[PDB]
């Protein structure tokens, strides 16, 4: 799995392929990786398909809960959430998560949470089996206060190399882009991005 | 005389305490009014600041349950928050479970089944409260589903509720006679905001301030609340023809 | 669980609930023991206001406890079956654990002390 | 808190009374008039939707309900006790039958769950009985068609044709008159129409009526075809305009 | 493990049950009795895992003594024998299983006719004319298979018993010290005190 | 060590014209130690037959908790129960054990008694039914009973000569296994007469 | 009658009548007031000094909640601490789950459900206390009032204990006279004079005054006691308006 | 085991093979792998056959039991968050794999669910020893806007590949069809392609051909009266 | 607190009884008559249902008479609900006992556990007692025919003919003139419906207003049968006995 967010000038864009692999065999080629828990706070899901989704069901069930009292959640508040869910029960799940939001006040903000259930606010994050080919890359390439247009040519770029090298890597490059103006989808084929 | 004291059947067959809980519901002597129109569903409540010290923003007995739902509260404070927390609780919980957002008409049934248990179990009083879920619901459309102390709860084309419920039921009765129609027939939530208004100051025979109301409207994927500016430019209109 | 204390001091230090249980007693039909030099016998009065009865199957007045122990009682008959049910499954457990059948006097002894527990336990009379 | 009340709240008294069963059936009598009629090919049960209010939608409150596809209930008494009554029977129907049979419950064993849930409430720690009477009307292939009263009591009786409720002793005379034992479902669905008229003050129409039937299969309700075996429910609930259709031959 | 024979002929049962108690490497008694009397018409031998044969045998002896207490009446030999395989069925799935096998002799006083039942630790119950746990069958059966014929007087048992022990005495590696027989018959149980 | 083979033994059961039958070896072993040859595995609750292969214990046991089950049915249904209900019984009954189960290879055999339907049915140790028209095997010797039935079966068989394709099924198949055999029994089931017959066998 | 024997009885009025003998405990206590400011909150307290063996400024009242919320209470000193408690611990599990702070307007309804909670039951008795608390969150400044009853609303300005009444017109002219707002330096001298004002109601014995405050620009959003040389100035400024 | 679901475009068709399999050995030569959970939704099971109709009972009587609450016809969403949630709670030592169709109120939906609780969606998926099979059929000849007599056509293939090619399927195709504001059609053996030829020779015995030592009659009946 | 609401169900009166117990037996006392009669070839249990109509299907209606084993049967005097709560748990012991020994439950253990159920409600919980009495008709191959009776003091007595219900008596006084050891069971059927005939309250006694029972050695040889009288078969008893 390779997924990415990156934080930017206009909010935060969360990047992923779609390839769910059993052993060598394709299970499904076009999944979709980022799952909303708010209206502008998406989570990319790597480790334990079952574990991943489990987890993911509970945070989106403890934000919705939480609105309902003390209104909109900060991207911190559901970082704070995974962590406790991913730590308290570190010896039965195998869960990689990164937290991509946007809040008015605070901005685009990138949380990762990686096995062990620690939590690292960062710039940007990248997880997932192919990440490892793409950290030389994303670590020259990166720079903060990029336009929207720059960082999806970042993440697009990034994402590419990371399938070309990864065989648990592969499909549709999805992106997803949190502003103010509110939530925009993006696909991107493979025929655009291997020839990159 | 402890059939009086606990929810146990008097010789006539009656629970007193079940009795007792209704005629706490008026303790607040607060008027409530809903209605449905083509696309929303419209509650208006009477929002009385007695004491000049309160923070006028903090009273309220309009509650945002879900996105989709709201709910108005006819009754004490205290008892209507202990409701309203456990309607937000068991509509997460709903939508978690079987993964849909929980219907108002669900929802009113889950919260009078529980005010039936107070009912019928000793150690539990009954909430003095009568509970108004509003939302326009993706089956059923525009929905008002009322529940009360007794575990009681049953669907409405409009509503009233409080002390002067009689003169304000009986005036929708006789528009409803007139129009022989189950709604307000207007496409904008604005418009049936002002006949809600209108209806129960001609009910109520008192002229409103925009201090002097509490308006809840629900449309398709939301429940909001309007401010006290957004309640002045409905009397303005209202005003003016 | 039913906690309600029943049996409890009076003014005038008497617990009545054991008080009553003694009038209950003294309803119940006469029992008698009488010991000898080398023997024991148990006499119990049978009211003959219940005739047809069939008392082949009729629960008898003296109940066997142990090969070598019986034990008779006055007041409510179902009380007696809770009892001696209890006092049986001790004298197994005394066999079982002490490689020795019960004496007369820790029999007497123990049902005696569950006759007690019911006298300062909450929910039972 | 923990709930403290771990005694009965129903006693006998010295006359060897239940005093709150009989508050219990003072309630159920002051309830409006329900009543079952059994016919050879089908059962009937019928009740009055008052209305508490003009402005309520009458429809969506059902006085007549489906415990499972071949067996429907009705009630006197107290409509919030009748509605949680409905959601265990319903759920006792599964749990302690058919997810070990892998069938519906017969008619008499359902009744008998249901009137187990309300003998406890007759003997049970701090809760006070049900204040309803239902009457349960259900076939099954062993037993055929059955009508049934349960009482707060728990007690439950069979019936050819009774009523329950506020005039229940005028409405079974009138049942004894017109019930025999070569009734057919329309001929009893007739007489349901006819008793419940007496019984009725203001509005008599099918917007006012609430009455369900066990009879045929019903293959059109069943949602899917491809089974045999599978043949659908014989509880169907009768429609605002099939009522009023037999007002008119009335 | 230990050898426990059974056998039932006309009038009675026949149980032999080894004398060794070996706790590995030397035989700590030679003398020792594996079984219990249940009730007057009733005998149970046993051999399995050390201390939970006696811990077993003694619970369901007390049991059975407690019925007969309570009732005034001794079950017959298949009542007991069933209750006895229902609590080692109820073992088997237990935390730690009891590892016994027991023989069941017994003396049916309303047929007039002897019972032997031989259950092993699974609750695996078989009602034989003669039984045997353990490698003990591997060795004797052969020679019960010929001889055994049901109309056997107590005597004619006992000599066929004594043939099955001489088998074993010379095919099996392990020293037994010789067996303790008990007979079962209308009278009740008594020991042999010369075999 | 296998819980499945340590007692061995084997059934089967077909359909016939108006009838069914169902037929076990009669063994019970210790392994390789042969202990009984009258440990029947075929026991009924009324009209309604029950076949059971597996760990002897627990054929007991099951035996035990049906007679059990199905004279409660009776007390409170007030009819004896049907060979189709009786199926879902045992399959309820094996899954509530599903991380704990009895290791046995249940098989159903009955007539419906007011349809007149045969009925056979066979279950895993932990309650899948198997609903085959023609035959239901079960046991150590099962692949054997499966090579059998496939080839001596036909349908629609009078009940005399189902008797005698079920008696060389179960026969052939335990003579060519270790842990079956020592005598068989055959039940001949028709809607209301039921004969039971013994059958001659080799005794190795 | 027999309807006050009984906590949770609903009155022929529908009324809990032990909820309101609570509240006649709660009147029985020394004045306890809240003032709202620009950025934050003031709350005060009436200590009784009973004897000349009480140790000055040792029998602290108002309690920390987190390190935001300010909470004093008038009645059963005990039920008041009980209260805070419960308060930390809510407190505790939100910061611990959600990582922020506590907002008022959700600590104000954790207090409001557990003190509602104890008006449910027969088994336990009402709180003899009303809770005046309240802090800064991200959404500015917030006070609170909470009665037995479990009923709680927010305030600009909030008194309770034996002179409520004296205390609440004091805080009216202040509502009425300062529209545009008071500073959180002008609401420890007010909260200072207003308690010297209501100890007219306890004119018996002499008291001691104590002071906390909450504000954005003076304690950094953090809740601090009034010490030194500010709370001298507070009672000087006090003494020389009831003269 | 091999099973399909394909979405067209007033629904959606889920089909099965016809075998059961003990290891190597084919218990049930015409087995139905196509089970109910509600009237028009439909689910398929392959893994451990005890555990996927045990698991499709349990949720199919829930979901009955929230239809009645709610007066709502059962929604798929609702079938696939019981089914998850309960598997995801045994950490896969309930080996159900499933592929859940069906159509509700809100639409026509496909899903899969795997044993250990992870879900995945899709316009075409399959399942058990032959999905690689089934799949490789479905990637070929796939398309957008799919009408329900391709859609049955494109399954029935599908199955067709995992009987052929793979040893653990076998026999038939059974399908069913859910369409919107329609009754699901259930089609049992909807092919046939498996037919055991006649045999050469029949193994009818003589009558008397076996040894019987004992004759008895088994009362199957109850105590009689007089 | 909640000790105010509570009757305290389980304690003496100053004179030493039960106050529940005496109570639960005067309802009792206007429950339908119940009969039992044991003859040396076999037991009669006759019930009178309590004022009935012509609407209710009598065929499956069973409030009186009902079957524990295929040996074992009772009469119910009382509330049906609560005798139902009962019977489903003699139903089941006696089916524990058959598991466990393999051996049909001797009648006076399953009477005595049935006792000790209804004992430990007068003695301990706080909780109302069971407002039914028993006639157990029941055969063993121990003691043969037996009749029992249990009230809701737990307390159990055998009897060769015995009555509960309304006007025991009456009843009691009639069966204790006619009775006799050496009877059969015909003549104990001709007793039993004699008996309620002149103790009923009602007009005149026809087969809609009873349940009959009889366990005979009437059964193919070594064996017992259970007999639940259906509505036909009564009416034609009553006409042979010369009652209608
Ligand atoms: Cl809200
Ligand atoms: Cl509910
Ligand atoms: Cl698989
Ligand atoms: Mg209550
Ligand atoms: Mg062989
Ligand atoms: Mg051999």
């Amino acid at each position: 799995t390779t997924i990415m967010a990156v934080e930017f000038d206009g909010g935060v864009v969360m990047g992923s392929d779609s390839r769910v692999s059993a052993g060598e065999a394709v299970v499904n080629r076009v999944f979709d990786k980022l799952s909303p828990l708010h209206e502008r706070i998406y989570c990319a899901l790597s480790g334990s398909a079952a574990d991943t989704q489990a987890i993911a069901d509970i945070v989106q069930y403890h934000l919705e809960l939480y609105t309902s009292q003390y209104g909109t959640p900060s991207t911190e508040t559901a970082a704070s959430v995974f962590k406790e869910l991913c730590y308290e029960n570190k010896d039965n799940l195998t869960a990689g998560i990164i937290v991509a939001g946007y809040d008015d006040k605070n901005k685009g903000e990138v949380y990762t949470i990686p096995l062990g259930g620690s939590v690292h606010k960062l710039p940007y994050a990248i997880a997932g089996s192919g990440s490892t080919f793409i950290y030389g890359y994303c670590d020259k390439n990166f720079r903060e206060n990029m336009s929207k247009e720059e960082t999806v040519d970042f993440i697009k770029h990034s994402l590419s190399q990371a399938i070309k090298w990864d065989g648990s890597s592969g499909g549709v490059i999805r992106m997803v882009v949190l502003t103010a103006a509110g939530v925009e989808r993006l696909i991107f084929y493979p025929d655009e991005y291997e020839q990159l | 005389g402890y059939d009086r004291h606990i929810t146990i059947f008097s010789p006539e067959g009656r629970l007193y305490q079940v009795e007792y809980a209704f005629k706490a519901t008026n303790q607040t002597n607060i008027n409530s009014l809903a209605v449905r129109g083509k696309d929303c569903t419209v509650v208006i409540s009477q929002k009385k600041v007695p004491d000049k010290l309160l923070d006028p923003t903090t009273v309220s007995y309009i509650f945002c349950i879900s996105r989709t739902i709201g709910m108005v509260v006819n009754g004490p404070i205290p008892d209507a928050r202990n409701a309203a927390l456990r309607a937000k609780a068991e509509a997460a919980e709903f939508r978690y479970k079987y993964g849909y957002d929980m219907p108002c008409d669900v929802l009113a049934k889950r919260m009078a089944n529980l005010s039936q248990i107070y009912t019928q179990r000793a150690y539990m009083r009954p909430l003095g409260v009568i509970l108004t879920f509003v939302s326009v619901d993706e089956e059923l459309g525009p929905s008002i589903y009322k529940t009360d102390p007794a575990g009681y709860y049953v669907g409405y084309k409009a509503t009233a509720t409080g002390p002067k419920q009689q003169e304000i039921t009986t005036n929708l009765e006789n528009h409803f006679k007139k129009s022989k129609i189950d709604h307000i027939n207007e496409e904008s939530w604005e418009k049936v905001v002002e006949f809600a208004i209108t209806h129960m100051i001609d009910a109520l025979g008192t002229e409103f301030s925009k201090n002097d109301l509490e308006v809840g409207v629900a449309t398709k994927d939301k429940f909001f609340t309007l401010s006290a500016e957004n309640i002045e430019e409905r009397l303005v209109a209202i005003a003016e023809q | 669980g039913y906690d309600r204390a029943l049996s409890i001091f009076s003014p005038d230090g008497h617990i009545f609930q054991v008080e009553y249980a003694l009038e209950a007693v003294k309803r119940g039909t006469c029992a008698v023991g009488v010991k000898g030099k080398n023997c024991v016998v148990l006499g119990c009065e049978r009211r003959s206001t219940l005739k047809l009865q069939d008392t082949r199957i009729t629960p008898s007045k003296v109940s066997k406890i142990d090969s070598h122990v019986v034990l008779s009682f006055s007041g409510l008959n179902a009380d007696s079956r809770i009892l001696i049910e209890k006092a049986r499954v001790e004298a197994q457990s005394h066999r079982l654990t002490l490689e020795d059948p019960v004496t007369v006097e820790y029999l007497t002894r123990y049902v005696a002390g569950v006759q007690q527990r019911y006298t300062q336990s909450g929910g039972v009379r | 808190m923990t709930d403290r009340y771990s005694f009965s709240l129903t006693t006998f008294s010295p006359s060897g009374k239940l005093g709150q069963i009989d508050y219990a059936l003072t309630a159920v009598k002051q309830g409006v008039t329900s009543l079952g009629i059994k016919a050879t090919n089908g059962v009937v049960i019928a009740t009055e939707k008052k209305s508490s209010s003009p402005l309520a939608m009458s429809e969506t409150l059902s006085k007549v309900s489906l415990l499972t596809p071949d067996i429907g209930a009705v009630y006197s008494g107290m409509g919030p006790d009748y509605r949680v009554l409905v959601d265990k029977s319903r759920k006792v129907a599964h749990t302690s039958y058919k997810r070990i049979y892998g069938e519906y419950p017969p008619t008499k064993l359902l009744v008998s769950e249901v009137a187990k849930i309300m003998q406890e409430a007759t003997q049970s720690g701090g809760v006070r009985p049900f204040g309803v009477s239902l009457l349960i009307a259900g076939h099954d292939e062993f037993n055929g068609f059955s009508l049934y009263q349960v009482d707060p009591s728990g007690s439950y009786f069979p019936w050819k044709a009774t009523a329950i409720g506020k005039g229940s002793v005028a409405a079974k005379t009138f049942l004894e008159k017109r019930w025999n034992d070569e009734l057919e479902l329309e001929d009893a669905i007739h007489i349901a129409l006819l008793t419940l008229k007496e019984s009725v003050e203001g509005e008599f129409n099918g917007d006012t009526i609430e009455l369900a039937i066990i009879g045929d299969e019903n293959p059109d309700l069943l949602g899917y075809t491809g089974i045999p075996t599978d043949k659908g429910p014989r509880f169907r609930k009768l429609t605002s305009q099939e009522i009023n259709d037999r007002l008119e031959a009335l | 493990m230990d050898i426990i024979l059974g056998i039932r002929v006309q009038d009675s049962v026949i149980l032999a049950s080894s004398k060794a108690v070996t706790r590995g490497i030397s035989v700590l008694k030679d003398s020792d009795d594996k079984t219990r009397q249940l009730s007057p018409h009733t005998l149970m031998s046993f051999a399995g895992e050390a201390g939970d044969t006696v811990q077993f045998a003694e619970y369901i002896q007390a049991n059975i003594q407690l019925y007969s207490i309570r009732e005034d009446y001794e079950l017959s030999p298949q009542a007991v024998s069933s209750f006895v395989r229902q609590e080692l069925a109820k073992s088997i799935r237990s935390r730690r299983p009891y590892q016994v096998n027991v023989l069941i002799g017994g003396y049916d006083k309303k047929k007039n006719k002897p019972e032997l039942y031989q259950i092993d630790y699974l609750g695996t119950k078989v009602e034989l004319p003669y039984g045997a746990h353990g490698y003990s069958g591997f060795y004797t059966f052969s020679l019960l298979d010929h001889h055994y014929r049901p109309d056997m007087t107590t005597e004619e048992g006992l000599d066929l018993l004594k043939l099955c022990v001489q088998e074993l005495e010379k095919r099996m590696p392990m020293d037994f010290k010789g067996v303790i027989v008990k007979i079962v018959d209308k009278d009740g149980i008594r020991q042999v005190d010369d075999f | 060590s296998d819980p499945s083979s340590i007692n061995g033994g084997i059934v089967v059961a077909m359909t016939g014209k108006d009838c069914v039958a169902i037929a076990c070896d009669l063994r019970l072993g210790s392994q390789s130690l042969g202990v009984s040859n009258k440990f029947e595995k075929i026991f009924h609750y009324g009209h309604v037959f029950l076949g059971i292969t597996g760990l002897a214990t627990d054929v007991t046991t099951l035996n035990e908790m049906f007679r059990y089950k199905t004279n409660l049915y009776k007390l409170k249904e007030e009819r004896a129960i049907e060979p189709e209900t009786f199926t879902q019984l045992v399959s309820s009954s094996l899954y509530e054990r599903r991380f704990g189960p009895y290791f046995v290879g249940p098989v159903v055999a009955g007539i419906n008694s007011k349809s007149g339907k045969p009925f056979i049915a066979g279950f895993d140790l932990i309650g899948c039914i198997d609903e085959a028209k023609d035959f239901i095997v079960s046991g150590t010797a099962s692949d054997q009973l499966f090579g059998m039935c496939e080839s001596l079966y036909e349908p629609n068989l009078e009940p005399e000569d189902l008797f005698e394709t079920i008696s060389q099924a179960l026969l052939n198949a335990a003579d060519r296994d270790a842990l079956s055999g020592w005598g068989a029994v055959v039940y001949i089931i028709k809607k209301d007469e039921v004969v039971k017959r013994y059958l001659k066998m080799r005794q190795d | 009658t027999g309807y006050d024997l009984s906590n949770s009885v609903f009155s022929p009025d529908g009324r809990n009548f032990q909820v309101e003998y609570a509240v006649k405990a709660v009147e029985n206590g020394t004045t306890s007031i809240g003032i709202k400011c620009n950025d934050g909150v003031v709350f005060a307290v009436e200590k009784l000094i009973t004897s000349k063996l009480l140790v000055p400024q040792k029998n602290v009242k108002i309690q920390v909640v987190d390190r935001h919320i300010g909470c004093v209470y008038s009645g059963l000193i005990p039920d008041g601490r009980h209260l805070v408690n419960r308060g930390r611990e809510e407190a505790a599990s939100f910061k611990k789950l959600y990582k922020t702070p506590i907002p008022i307007p959700a600590f104000a309804d954790r207090l409001g459900q557990y003190v509602q909670a104890h008006t449910l039951y027969n088994s336990v008795r009402p709180f003899g206390v009303s809770t005046i608390f309240g802090g800064v969150d991200k959404n500015g400044a917030h006070l609170y009032m909470l009665e037995p009853s479990g009923s709680y609303w927010g305030y600009k300005g909030a008194a309770t204990g034996k002179g409520r009444q004296s205390a609440k017109a004091e805080l009216e002219k202040l509502v009425d006279h300062h529209p545009e707002g008071l500073s959180a330096r002008e609401a420890v001298k007010q909260a200072a004079k207003i308690i010297y004002l209501a100890h007219e109601d306890n004119k018996e014995k002499d008291f001691e005054l104590e002071i906390s405050w909450c504000s954005l620009s003076e304690t950094n959003g953090l809740h601090k006691f009034v010490k030194g040389d500010l709370l001298q100035e507070a009672i000087d400024f006090a003494q020389k308006e009831i003269n | 085991t091999t099973i399909v679901g394909v979405k067209f475009n007033n629904g959606v068709v889920i089909a099965a093979d016809t075998r059961s399999t003990q290891g190597p050995i084919v218990a049930d030569k015409n087995c139905a792998k196509l089970h109910r959970i509600s009237p028009k939704i439909w689910c398929a099971g392959a893994g451990t056959a005890a555990d996927t109709e045990a698991v499709t009972q349990l949720i199919g009587s829930n979901i009955e039991l929230h239809s009645l609450y709610t007066s709502r016809e059962p929604r798929v969403v609702s079938a696939l968050q019981m089914l998850k949630q309960h598997l995801f709670k045994y950490q896969g030592h309930i080996g159900a794999y499933l592929i859940v169709a069906g159509v509700d109120p809100t639409g026509s939906h496909l899903f899969s669910i795997h044993a250990h609780g992870s879900t995945d969606v899709g316009y075409y998926l399959s399942l058990g020893s032959g999905s690689l099979a089934a799949m490789a059929v479905l990637e070929s000849h796939w398309k957008q806007d799919l009408t329900k007599e391709e859609a049955i056509k494109l399954a029935s293939d599908a199955i067709q590949a995992g009987i052929w090619n793979d040893l653990g399927s076998g026999s038939n195709v059974d399908v069913c069809v859910m369409e919107i504001g329609k009754d699901a059609e259930y089609l049992r053996n909807y092919l046939t392609p498996n037919v055991r030829e006649e045999k050469q020779k029949s193994y009818k015995f003589p009558r008397g051909t076996t040894a019987v030592l004992k004759e008895s009659i088994v009362n199957i009946c109850d105590i009689q009266e007089e | 607190g909640s000790r105010r609401y509570d009757s305290r169900t389980t304690i003496f009166s100053p004179e030493g009884r039960l106050y529940q117990v005496e109570y639960a037996l005067e309802s009792i006392s206007h429950a339908g008559t119940a009969i039992g009669i044991m003859a040396s070839d076999g037991i009669v249990l006759a019930a009178e249902r309590k004022v009935t109509s012509t609407l209710l299907e009598q065929d499956t209606s069973t409030e009186k008479l009902y079957k524990l084993n295929d040996k074992i049967a009772v009469a119910v005097a009382g509330l049906t609900a609560d005798a139902e709560i009962l019977i489903n748990t003699a139903r089941i012991h006696a089916q524990n006992y058959l598991k466990t020994y393999n051996e049909d439950i001797p009648v006076e253990i399953l009477v005595r556990r049935l006792s000790d159920i209804k004992q430990g409600y007068t003695q301990h919980g706080g909780l109302r007692p069971f407002g039914v009495s028993f006639i157990y008709a029941g055969y063993d191959d121990r003691y043969g025919y037996q009749l029992y009776t249990s009230n809701p003091s737990g307390n159990y007595t055998g009897w060769k003919a015995i009555s509960v219900g309304a006007n025991t008596s009456a009843a009691q006084t009639l069966l204790q003139m006619d009775y006799k050891d050496d009877m059969k069971v015909d003549d104990a059927i001709e007793l039993a419906l004699k008996t309620l005939s002149k103790t009923t309250d009602s007009s005149a006694l026809t087969y809609d207003r009873l349940e009959f029972a009889t366990i005979r050695k009437g059964a193919n040889d070594g064996e017992v049968y259970q007999k639940i009288f259906k509505p036909q078969e009564i009416k034609d008893i009553l006409v042979k006995t010369g009652i209608t």
